[PDB]
């Protein structure tokens, strides 16, 4: 998929601000990788947000 | 091949350590005063095991030289502090004699896997598992041994406010609930390094492994993961969070019958040790023995407290975390102060570690007296009278005991729960 | 079948704590308006970290960790931030954050003390709160730097205890027991308490059955985020305010069910 | 070759066929949780996010895993497999197209496990059939395996890193026999001596002790807090023991609440006196110490391991016998429950207060060593000047051996009688003495007055040494202190040649334990 | 003369010179400098 | 490694405390009177200075890596 | 395209090449450190 | 008693004392697969 | 050695060039003495020769 | 790894319910009341000043597990008097007293700072 490997940062919901880099990407939830703790969330795709 | 031991040497029925022995030896580094100058002065001498079996040996000097109803007055040698005969790892437990003895043995046992600051130059050392901790802070009990072992400058474990109380039910059969807040303060938070380590083969054309950036297009056999972490080179830039099966090194090794078609060099790749994650502490490029290019790759990840990680006192009092409550949930004195670590109450009777009780009391009295507390074994001018006289000129009970109040209901505990710092170390 | 008039009497007010008396009220919202001191009581402090360079001893976590658990002034503008995760922002803005900046690098021969002072705030009113000496963050060696970023924001003692205002609230009723909750086996060891008022000669008091608890003394020692008496004015509008959203959601559901 | 390739314990015969590896197993540590009833364990998501059951779609079920098969994997509570009519696997992790994750009768949906799924527990090494039992999974946040207090017995699992093994099983044909067979209501009364194994453990047995006490009373708002606890609770509360002055009740009325049914048992507690049921007051106990539940309601008594632990005719074994075995898991879960939400209230300790006698005990105890030390160097005196004469049967150092023994084992036993007169009824360490949850007389009396005699296989420490047995002593010194013998206690500490002596005895525990495993471990495997 | 009841911290002095002048580890390091200078010649001559 | 910012029971500010704990040690004060000196009444603060060991001034003494 | 390392004991950094022997320019050390990544990190203060 | 009736009897339901090793359970009829399940495995299957 | 740290453990061994006397209760010796005997700074290894009294 | 994330404490979810009450069935005018994402910190207060209706024969709460957030409050009120006005009463007389002793805490800061 095109967004996965991409650093995106969560821009809504509770874990608002967090940065992370995809792992997989789907039509709708993706999981992002979080850089602050040791875990893997999912996401919905809306609230993500692409950093650079 | 022999093993011998240093002794004193009594002459008639007195000691030949004299005060101008202790005199130029406190001045050290001025007078060039050293152990072998008191060694050739015919003060101490070495005794093996075979001349233990005809050497009359006096404990201390204090009993064993003075007139009373005699014993044998005629000593040869005399021990030099009884707390040598300890070990390395039994020196570090205070009141030792206090404990019962498997309990020291286990204590032995666990004082070897304290998470501590295991060396100073940690961060040039490419250790595979380093265990360091964040703030690892020296024992309010220690005993005189520990400063010669230097476990002062190189700890291993923090002073917590334990008290020992039952509770919900979660210090149930050894373990322990620990508070929320206080890990959230930097409390046992550690830190686990490990090192990755890995070479390429010049060899006889066949194979040949080369530290590259793998392509799924060229490559054959790459497994389905994240491949632009790395870098141009193949390795991972220091600062890269990293995760299970996510790849660190970047190595290919050709194929032998790549013309023998459009397919080539085959993937041979370290990837991270799955269910594990963390930061890319640091990378190092260098060449090996033989000549070849050679990287390690440390991965940084910090460990949290939580439930299942293992803690001890140092009395052999391991236990688990069983469960973590906030501060505004752990019980409290009179004072603002919450336990850190509550422990089992039953885990004390029957494996009488009357020491960690001990422990925790010299430990309130060290903590408010502003001194760090000595806990050699074998002492006699401490006993737990004189400590609970110490403690009692504090404003405190005699024995530590202290009325926590609950933290849920607010109704002060019927029981007078036994609170007081001891020292513990995370496993 | 009501609520009984509590009453206030403040004993000493110093800017470190406040010392006072809460009388005829339950046990369980005394101990409650503890609780909101520690937990429900919102702050300012840093979540944020973004570290653009580092060189120093200490690694990236341990730097986040310890800009973690500094107090921020923060004793009238966290009464106007949104929680962060409530805003409508692009992820963050100054209605609910607080940007601080470090750009330290030492160039002496000089152990150079990285310090709160360091952080600069755009905000004037959030700065750190160090007369007293400032809060060590990182010592550095000659060549070592470290430049980061750190967003402050809002939010409460159960999130994590860097949000945590009070250094100590000391909490006690009845300090002689004469309601005998605790039960002390031998009283004569036992010291008297601050508040106790019986002459050394006695104990403990006598025996009540029809006493109940009242007059709970407490002590709140802030660490400096906040005033120790706006600790307690904060602590009792939230807790009137979680109430009022219960009563909120409440209602609905007693709407719902009719 | 491959004759040794088949011999061993490693091999194909034991180590393939006998004991092979399997999938859908787990393993993490355990830490204990007194809120999760008897036979639930308490799995984490990633674990239950990875062990899977082949769940068959059927039309009452098909929105349901229609829903987690559109969840896909890792949406923690959906699946990873979805498997055809002819057998063909289909993942989810890897995100078809929508259109081949329909669902008709027939499939197989391999589902991550939910609350409710049965799994297989156990604990190497597995000596009898409680070390393997079926539990009920609980989804709970943090990463161990959070399994009851009470489980602990038959398990041998005290929670200090141990951990242990979780296997699913995957027919839903053995979810029904693990359920219909090995359930822990159905493993509680064990066949090998006709008495339960679960009990109570230890910091419920103390408060409940406490709790059951003749002086404990419980104001309404306590009473209603502890009732919330109750599952089995019918929503009456009960007449209270003490109407006027103020509505107050005894804590044994909680505990009738507590047991369940119509069951009738008469027990006698741990510090019963054996002459109470000789006169008078055997009906009308006055230390409380007569246990008769009657008709479902505790009349009286307190309620040591005597009256809930494992012992046989116990008031648990009765409630398996006479009640059901869903009943019962219900009584140790609401023991433990109610119990623990008491204790917060009471708090229970142990300390150094708990571990120091008055000067009069200490003077006491002091005498007695002085006399049986002099008694000793009395009887070497004897010893020497051959006025000691032998017991017929062994020789004069054999004779001399025997009186040494005994008068040091009654100095032992006298002092380790007049520590134990010296409790005043609120020292923990008789607290949980009494109770029989954790430690005896003896440690009792080795913390406050004395250690005692250290042995070395079966006799005192031997002569290491030419003659001596530290070269602190002199030559052919039979005495008490130089042949073991410890006079301190372990709250005054030991002197180095008594640390020295006690280290020697601890040695021989620590190498009993270490070499009698395996031993052990091949005469049940011979047995077997 | 001699040391009465000041003997507790006088022991102290002794042990701590022990450990300032031999260390924890001088039966590897003595053992190995004492290999190494004198017994691999005592090796190549005994051959 | 580094002083802890805040008492680990407490959350007292404890971390700004340290250079000025070794001032009143150099300036000839007890411990116990260089603790209540910088004004730590809980013992659990008093542990927290009491007990620190400052390793971070030998990990300083290594040159730096990157540079 | 070259990859700046860091030259060990030197602390100085310098370019490098796909199949380069790994030497320093200043005095031939053989231990290269890889500088700190150029991406962002973010971390929660907890 | 149950389980102390059942070990003495099954060791005397053969006339002789059936020592509990290879020795005493290896000598009765009782399956190749069964006795190679015990200590001596390929011997019993070279034998049968 | 190759990087990796490595601690050479004392070993305990019988004390060479002295008399023992034991008992093998269990053979026909009633009293065997033993001398295992190896000269300092000789490439060979020890020998032990044994002294044993029969038993009968 | 299987850590909860610090918001579990107190952020409810979509389809999650703030309360939810459910009437007994074993005894007449009886409710339990589930409160969602709270703790002791709500159900004590609660408690207490529901013993102080003479109206309401039981009132207690209690958390089925420490590590999930939720408490539920049972009440049994006296017939003619339903239980939720027993709790809704409690809530208004919680902010009722609250509210009072805020105010009379702002008076006694204004007599201390003054004088
Ligand atoms: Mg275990
Ligand atoms: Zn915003
Ligand atoms: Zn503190
Ligand atoms: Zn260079």
């Amino acid at each position: 998929n095109e967004l996965i490997g991409q650093t995106v940062r969560i821009s809504q919901g509770p874990y608002k601000g967090y940065i992370g880099v995809v792992k997989d990407a789907t039509e709708s939830t993706a999981r992002v990788e979080l850089h602050s703790t040791c875990q893997t969330i999912s996401v919905d795709r809306q609230r993500l947000t692409t950093v650079g | 091949g022999r093993i011998c031991r240093p002794l004193l040497i009594v002459e008639k029925q007195k000691l030949l350590l004299k005060k101008r022995h202790i005199d130029q030896l406190k001045e050290r580094e001025y007078n060039n005063y050293s152990w072998q100058d008191l060694v050739a002065s015919g003060v101490v001498e070495y005794i093996d095991t075979l001349e233990e079996e005809t050497v009359m040996l006096a404990m201390t000097p204090d009993d064993l030289q003075e007139k009373e109803v005699a014993y044998c007055s005629t000593y040869t040698h005399c021990e030099i502090h009884p707390s040598m005969i300890l070990g390395v790892c039994a020196s570090i437990i205070p009141f030792p004699d206090h404990n019962q003895s498997p309990r020291n043995t286990y204590q032995s046992a666990m004082g070897k896997q304290a998470m501590g600051v295991y060396i100073t130059n940690f961060h040039v050392r490419m250790d595979t598992l380093a265990h360091v901790l964040y703030y690892p802070q020296k024992p309010l009990v220690t005993t005189r041994s520990m400063e010669y072992l230097r476990f002062r400058e190189l700890p291993a474990g923090i002073n917590s406010i334990v008290a020992i109380a039952s509770y919900t039910g979660y210090n149930q059969e050894d373990s322990v609930i620990m508070n929320r807040s206080a890990v959230d303060r930097g409390f046992f938070r550690s830190v686990f390094y490990r090192s990755y380590k890995e070479q390429e083969s010049k060899k006889g054309f066949d194979q040949e492994e080369v530290f590259e950036k793998p392509t799924r297009e060229t490559c054959q056999g790459m497994r389905h993961a994240i491949y632009d972490k790395l870098d141009d080179d193949g390795l991972i830039a220091p600062g890269v969070r990293v995760s299970g099966d996510d790849v660190i090194i970047g190595k290919t090794v050709t194929l032998p019958e790549n013309e023998d078609r459009r397919y080539t060099k085959r993937d041979c790749s370290t990837f991270l040790r799955t269910s594990e994650t963390g930061i890319v502490d640091q990378v190092m490029v260098t060449l090996n023995q033989e000549g070849y290019k050679f990287c390690k790759i440390r991965v940084r990840s910090v460990r949290i407290p939580q439930i299942g990680d293992k803690f001890a006192s140092r009395h052999g009092q391991k236990g688990t975390c069983g469960i973590q409550y906030r501060q505004e949930d752990m019980p409290f004195t009179c004072e603002g102060i919450t336990p850190d670590i509550i422990i089992n109450p039953h885990a004390i009777p029957s494996r009488m570690t009357i020491g960690h009780l001990i422990e925790c009391l010299q430990g309130k009295v060290s903590a408010n007296k502003g001194e760090i507390g000595d806990a050699t074994p074998f002492n006699d001018a401490v006993n737990v009278q004189k400590i609970s006289n110490l403690l009692s000129d504090y404003g405190y009970h005699l024995r530590g005991n202290e009325v926590l109040y609950n933290g849920f209901t607010g109704r002060k505990i019927t029981s007078q729960i036994f609170i007081g710092p001891t020292y513990y170390q995370r496993l | 079948p009501y609520a009984n008039q509590p009453t206030v009497r403040i004993t000493e007010l110093t800017d470190e704590n406040v010392k006072f008396i809460i009388e005829n009220t339950d046990l369980a919202v005394a101990n409650s308006i503890r609780r909101v001191f520690i937990a429900e009581v919102p702050i300012i402090a840093i979540d944020w970290v973004q570290i653009d360079a580092n060189s120093s001893v200490l690694h990236d976590e341990f730097i986040a960790h310890r800009l973690g658990l500094i107090p921020l002034t923060s004793d009238d503008i966290v009464d106007k931030l949104q929680y962060s995760r409530d805003c409508t922002c692009e992820e963050f803005c100054p209605e609910c954050s607080v940007e601080f900046t470090l750009d330290v690098r030492c160039n002496e021969d000089q152990t150079r003390h990285v310090t709160s002072r360091d952080l600069i705030s755009n905000s004037p009113r959030v700065i750190p709160v160090t007369e007293q000496d400032d809060i060590l963050i990182v010592k550095l060696r000659k060549g070592q730097e470290l430049r980061l970023r750190a967003y402050a924001k809002k939010g409460f003692g159960k999130e994590h205890a860097k949000w945590n205002p009070t250094a100590g609230v000391a909490f006690e009723y009845d300090p002689d027991n004469a309601l005998r909750h605790t039960v002390y086996p031998k009283p004569e060891e036992w010291p008297k308490s601050e508040y106790s008022e019986l002459d050394e000669d006695e104990s403990q008091a006598p025996y009540d059955p029809n006493g109940k608890p009242e007059r709970f003394y407490y002590n709140v020692e802030s660490c400096g985020s906040l005033r120790p008496e706006t600790i307690v004015l904060s602590a009792l509008s939230g807790l009137k305010k979680k109430l009022s959203d219960l009563q909120t959601q409440l209602s609905h559901e007693i709407q719902s069910d009719v | 070759s491959l004759k040794q390739r088949l011999k061993g314990k490693e091999g194909r015969v034991r180590g393939n066929l006998m004991g092979k590896r399997v999938d859908f197993s787990a393993r993490t540590v355990i830490t204990p949780d007194p809120n999760l009833s008897i036979d639930q364990v308490g799995v984490p998501r990633s674990i239950a996010a990875n062990m899977t059951f082949a769940e068959i779609v059927t039309p009452f079920n098909i929105d349901r895993l229609q829903e987690l098969v559109r969840r896909g994997n890792s949406q923690y509570p959906g699946a990873k497999y979805i498997i055809r009519d002819n057998g063909d696997r289909i993942d989810l992790r890897f995100h078809p197209k929508p259109s081949d994750l329909h669902l008709q009768t027939g499939y197989k949906v391999e589902r991550h496990m939910c609350d409710g799924d049965i799994v297989i527990f156990n604990r190497q090494p597995t000596l009898h059939k409680m070390s393997m039992m079926g539990h009920r999974v609980r989804i709970l946040p943090w990463s161990t395996f959070r399994l009851n207090l009470s489980v602990t017995t038959p398990y041998n699992a005290d929670f200090d890193g141990d951990e242990m093994n979780l296997h699913l099983p995957q027919s839903l044909e053995t979810r029904a026999e693990i359920q219909e067979l090995a359930m822990v209501p159905r493993m509680i009364v064990t066949p090998q001596s006709n008495r339960p194994v679960m009990g109570i453990v230890q910091d419920t047995l103390t408060a409940v002790r406490k709790f059951t006490k003749r002086d404990v009373f419980l104001e309404r708002g306590e009473v209603m807090n502890l009732l919330m606890f109750l599952s089995t609770w019918d929503g009456k509360v009960p007449q209270p023991a003490i109407l006027k002055p103020r509505p107050l009740w005894t804590g044994k009325q909680i505990f009738s609440l507590i047991i369940p049914g119509h069951i009738n048992c008469i027990r006698t507690h741990s510090t019963h006196p054996d002459d109470e049921d000789s006169g008078p007051y055997k009906h009308i106990s006055p230390g409380d110490t007569k246990v008769v539940v009657e008709n479902g309601e505790l009349i009286m008594g307190i309620l040591c391991k005597k009256s809930l632990g494992t012992s046989a005719g116990s008031l648990v074994h009765i409630s398996y016998l006479e009640m059901g075995h869903d009943i019962t898991r219900l009584f140790y879960s609401n023991i433990q429950t109610v119990i623990n939400n008491w204790l917060l209230i009471e708090g229970h300790t142990i300390g150094i207060g708990d571990s120091i006698a008055d000067s009069k005990t200490y003077q006491d105890i002091q005498n007695t060593i002085k006399k049986a030390k002099q008694d000793v160097i009395e009887v070497i005196e004897k010893a020497h000047n051959n006025e000691l004469e032998p017991t017929p049967g062994n020789t004069l150092r054999q004779t001399f051996e025997n009186q040494v023994n005994r008068i040091l084992n009654d100095a032992r036993d006298k002092t380790g009688s007049s520590a134990q007169k010296s409790l005043s009824e609120y020292n923990n360490f008789k607290s949980m003495v009494v109770s029989g949850a954790k430690g005896s007389k003896i440690n009792i009396s080795q913390v406050i007055a004395v250690v005692g005699q250290q042995n070395v296989e079966g006799k005192r420490i031997p002569f290491g040494f030419k003659h001596r047995t530290l070269p602190h002593f002199i030559k052919d010194d039979y005495g008490p202190e130089s042949r073991g013998f410890v006079e301190n206690s372990y709250l005054a500490g030991l002197t180095p040649t008594e640390f020295f002596f006690h280290a020697m005895g601890g040695r021989e525990g620590l190498i009993d334990t270490a070499v009698k495993t395996a031993e052990t471990g091949y005469i049940q495997r011979r047995l077997i | 003369e001699i040391t009465p009841d000041l003997w507790q911290e006088a022991c102290w002095i002794v042990i701590s010179s022990y450990f300032d002048e031999k260390g924890l580890v001088r039966q590897q390091l003595d053992s190995f400098d004492e290999f190494i200078q004198m017994s691999v010649q005592r090796i190549v001559e005994d051959a | 490694m580094i002083i802890p910012v805040r008492c680990f029971t407490c959350g007292k500010i404890v971390g700004n405390k340290w250079e000025a704990y070794l001032g009143l040690l150099q300036a000839e004060y007890t411990e116990g009177d260089a603790l209540d000196a910088l004004g730590l009444k809980r013992y659990c603060c008093r542990r927290m200075l009491l007990a620190h060991v400052d390793l971070i001034e030998k990990l300083l003494n290594y040159a730096p890596l990157e540079k | 395209q070259p990859m700046i390392y860091i030259c060990g004991e030197c602390h100085t950094e310098n370019e490098i090449k796909s199949r380069d022997p790994i030497r320093c320019r200043e005095c031939g050390y053989r231990i290269m450190y890889k500088k700190r990544t150029k991406r962002l990190v973010v971390f929660d203060a907890r | 008693y149950r389980h102390l009736a059942l070990l003495c009897d099954t060791m005397t339901c053969r006339g002789h004392l059936m020592a509990i090793t290879r020795h005493g359970v290896n000598r009765q009829d009782t399956g190749p697969l069964m006795k190679c399940s015990f200590e001596e495995t390929v011997d019993v299957l070279m034998e049968a | 050695i190759n990087g990796s740290e490595k601690v050479l453990i004392a070993q305990e061994k019988m004390a060479t060039n002295t008399v023992y006397v034991f008992a093998k209760k269990d053979s026909k010796y009633a009293y065997t003495g033993e001398c295992r005997s190896c000269l300092e700074n000789s490439s060979r290894p020890t020998s032990t020769i044994w002294v044993s009294m029969l038993a009968r | 790894m299987n850590a909860p994330p610090a918001f579990e404490s107190f952020l409810l979810f979509e389809g999650e319910k703030k309360i939810t009450i459910n009437k007994d069935t074993k005894v007449p005018n009886a409710c339990l009341f589930t409160i969602n994402k709270e703790d002791h910190t709500l159900g004590n207060i609660i408690k207490s000043q529901l013993l102080k209706d003479p109206q309401v024969l039981f009132a207690g709460y209690k958390v089925p597990h420490p590590l999930e957030h939720k408490i539920i409050i049972r009440v049994q009120t006296t017939p003619d008097y339903s239980p939720q006005e027993a709790f809704t009463n409690a809530i208004t007389d919680l902010i009722s007293e609250l509210s009072l002793l805020e105010e009379r805490f702002r008076v006694a800061i204004k007599d201390k700072q003054e004088g």
